[PDB]
């Protein structure tokens, strides 16, 4: 309700959003008639990227699995031809947000090989997952490394699971059980969580 | 004991079974008594040799790398997979398979348990570093080859009683089961 559009948006010859209406209307127009959902997302982005520059609010652009935007798709036409990522309006409009041509906010993102298309299982580095196009787009950027648990974090994670009584095996509380969990997971948070799930 | 036919060959005379038994019982009586050196060699004239050499795992030498760290190298084989492992005397429990961390090289939990079995058995998880190179075979065959290589290399840094225990737990035996034609 506080944010208001700065242009007239025409959904259909009958229906339009007139200048100065609250942004919520645009969102509602995408939630009621799905035909205009994708057009309603872009407008929202186009507004948030602009008004933040004016200084009305601070904008955080959080995108997980950002490596999807500059890769390949598994979507096809009716003639079974491949579709490129830039041909999707939803993906085309989100790339504009990754460009650092606006101020008043930050762009935080995370890579992910899980769910990715045409990437080997052991690819995790920024260039390898992003591609040449992705690296050129995000460049310059600040990379931040996430590693496996160090001993303190691993001990505290198992203590949290013990406090929730989530480790029911009688040998799990013991030191030998902790060493076996450490070896089998190698302090990896996801492997440790999956192993602790069924113990 | 000397068999009947070879005893005939030594004597160059045919003899029955009961007289062979008579001779063997006399030899037993001579053994039980406090037989001297002459009697000992006399008995040995009629005692053939069979060699038993189990219990003894060849303990690989402890080498030293350029950095002054002690390590031991060993080989293992399982089906068509061949592994060669270097175990370091001191470490923090890091296993490195073809230059890849062991949890990334072995996504399946069964193989990680197989890699864990040797160190866990002798209660030294997190005390050695392993650098192994495995080639050929498949997932489980490579895991088994690496397990055998690490056990045979780790036999250098354990006590002889522990070496025998690993031998009895099946951790130092090459598995010979392979696909039959
Ligand atoms: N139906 C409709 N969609 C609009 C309108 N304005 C913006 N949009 C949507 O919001 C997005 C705005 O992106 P934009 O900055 O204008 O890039 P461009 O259209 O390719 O030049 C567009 O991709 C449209 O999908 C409009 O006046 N009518």
């Amino acid at each position: 309700n506080q944010i208001k559009v700065q242009e007239k948006y025409v959904w259909n010859k009958r229906e339009s959003t007139e200048k100065g209406s609250p942004l919520g209307e645009v969102v509602e127009q995408g939630i009621t008639r799905v035909r205009n959902a994708t057009d309603a997302v872009g407008i929202v982005l186009k507004e948030l990227k602009r008004q933040s520059s004016l200084g009305m609010f601070h904008l955080l652009v959080a995108v997980d699995g950002i490596n999807a935007l500059w890769g390949r798709t598994t979507l096809k036409r009716e003639d079974k031809s491949p579709i490129a990522p830039e041909e999707l309006a939803l993906v085309h409009n989100l790339r504009k947000m990754m460009k650092n041509d606006w101020h008043g906010g930050a762009i935080v993102s995370a890579l992910s090989q899980t769910g990715s298309l045409f990437k080997p299982r052991k690819a995790y580095l920024p260039q390898e997952l992003l591609g040449k196009e992705g690296f050129d787009a995000l460049d310059p950027f600040i990379p931040i490394l996430v590693s496996n648990y160090n001993p303190k974090e691993f001990e505290s994670c198992i203590q949290y699971y013990l406090e929730n009584n989530w480790l029911q095996h009688e040998k799990a509380p013991t030191e030998e059980g902790k060493k076996e969990l450490l070896f089998l997971s190698n302090a990896n948070p996801s492997l440790l969580e999956r192993h602790c799930a069924y113990l | 004991w000397l068999i009947k036919e070879e005893l005939e060959e030594m004597l160059v005379e045919k003899l029955s079974d009961l007289d062979y038994m008579q001779f063997i019982r006399l030899l037993e009586k001579l053994l039980t008594s406090q037989c001297g050196a002459a009697e000992e060699e006399f008995v040995q004239r009629f005692r053939r040799s069979v060699t038993l050499e189990s219990k003894k795992q060849l303990i690989e030498p402890v080498q030293y790398d350029e950095q002054g760290m002690a390590f031991s190298k060993s080989e293992g084989k399982r089906k068509t997979a061949k592994a060669e492992a270097i175990v370091y005397k001191h470490g923090s429990g890091r296993i490195k398979v073809n230059g890849i961390d062991y949890q990334l090289y072995f996504p399946i939990t069964q193989d990680r348990e197989q890699l864990m079995f040797p160190f866990h058995f002798v209660d030294r998880l997190g005390k050695h570093d392993v650098t192994c190179t495995v080639s050929g075979g498949g997932r489980s065959a490579q895991a088994g080859a690496i397990r055998l290589a690490m056990a045979k290399a780790l036999c250098s840094f354990v006590t002889e009683d522990e070496v025998e225990w690993m031998r009895q737990a099946g951790l130092l035996t090459t598995d010979p089961r392979v696909r039959e034609r």
